[PDB]
């Protein structure tokens, strides 16, 4: 489907070495698979740690049987755009909204 | 290491 914040099939390392990079405003993000476990996915962004720096936190995004994905049961969505979108106008649980698409 | 799962 082309969207530019999906990445696929890239490890975890790839995905922290893209989201570390200094330019990034806050709330940079991917999306990809996770590297773990078959069937899953994996939300990715970054943060800022006054102590050791740039910091990148991982959601793991959990794909239904079924169809549906959710990073928390409570908010499940129908397809990985829905869920970005959602969290790109609200936090609820991350600790700040999706602001920006990781540059590939 | 995911923040949302604590095991």
């Amino acid at each position: 489907m082309a969207e530019e914040w999906y990445f696929g099939k890239i490890t975890r390392r790839e995905s922290e070495r893209l989201l570390l990079n200094p330019e990034n405003p806050r709330g940079t993000f991917l999306v990809r698979e996770s590297e773990t476990t078959k069937g899953a996915y994996c939300l990715s962004v970054s943060d800022f740690d006054n102590a050791k720096g740039l910091n990148v936190k991982h959601y793991k995004i959990r794909k239904l049987d079924s169809g549906g994905f959710y990073i928390w049961s409570r908010t499940q969505f129908s397809s990985l755009q829905q869920l970005v979108a959602y969290y790109s106008k609200h936090a609820d649980g991350l600790c700040h909204r999706l602001t920006n698409v990781c540059p590939t | 290491s995911y923040v949302n799962v604590q095991n």
